[PDB]
């Protein structure tokens, strides 16, 4: 599972040379989600007398 | 302004831009009274009838 993306800002327009201030395109963090699964079960038994 | 960020070095004065020459206009009005009742045509000042 990827982050979100993204809030991105506007260039003020009075400087020049890249110098471009961007707030930094950070990658957030891919990430995952564990997915467990458990074990059910059950017995029954029977007698030869019944 | 347009001083203002120099690239790199030479810039130019005010009034550099181009523009478009055409006039328009956002809306009018509604008009409807002057295609509704006939005209009547008329030579003389005044007309009279029984």
């Amino acid at each position: 599972v990827e982050p979100d993306a993204g809030k991105a800002t506007w260039v003020a327009a009075s400087t020049y040379g890249t110098d471009t201030t961007t707030g930094e395109e950070v990658k957030g963090a891919l990430k995952e989600i564990h997915f467990s699964t458990y074990k059910l079960a059950a017995k029954s038994f029977i007698t030869d007398e019944t | 302004a347009v001083n203002q960020s120099s690239s790199v070095e030479v810039s130019s004065e005010s009034y550099e831009t181009i523009f478009s020459q055409r006039i328009i206009r956002d809306l009018q009005k509604e008009l409807v009274v002057g295609a509704l009742f006939e005209e009547l045509p008329m030579s003389s000042k005044i007309l009279t009838m029984l």
